[PDB]
């Protein structure tokens, strides 16, 4: 896949109320509360499983449990794309190019880390 | 006077 151009440190993201943040501000409660004021989106935990590196230059494949049922889902993803991890923010295969590439703080993604992602509702 | 903004839903993925 590839990157947009969003991850990038001072980025302007505007939460689901109208309020402004730089995306390296975002914390959890801000994906939750927006979640819950929108009227469409609602947020899934997405557990990772497993992430079986070097699948091919540059790209990572990351296996996840996605909500409640769990059902399993594959993805594959440029090594320096960043989850949002639950209490912890966000998180990549490479933390390392992902600082470097966007100049975001960024943990390890490891496995059993919950993510956030969505769904409608 | 207006900026470029982008949605917070851009920043989680759809799985």
């Amino acid at each position: 896949p590839t990157l947009p151009p969003y991850f990038m440190k001072g980025s302007m993201i505007q939460l689901a109320n109208g309020e402004l943040k730089k995306v390296e501000d975002l914390k959890t409660e801000d994906f939750i509360q927006s979640a819950e004021m929108s009227n469409d989106l609602k947020i899934d935990s997405s557990t990772v499983e497993r992430i079986e590196d070097s699948h091919s230059p540059g790209v990572a494949v990351i296996q996840f449990a996605v909500g409640e049922h769990r059902a399993q889902v594959s993805v594959e993803v440029l090594v320096e794309y960043p989850f949002f991890v639950f209490g912890q923010g966000w998180s990549s295969c490479c933390p390392e190019r992902t600082s470097q590439l966007f100049d975001l703080p960024c943990s390890k993604l490891s496995v059993g880390d919950v993510c956030i992602s969505l769904t409608l509702k | 006077r207006s900026v470029a903004v982008f949605p917070w839903h851009s920043l989680v993925p759809f799985l």
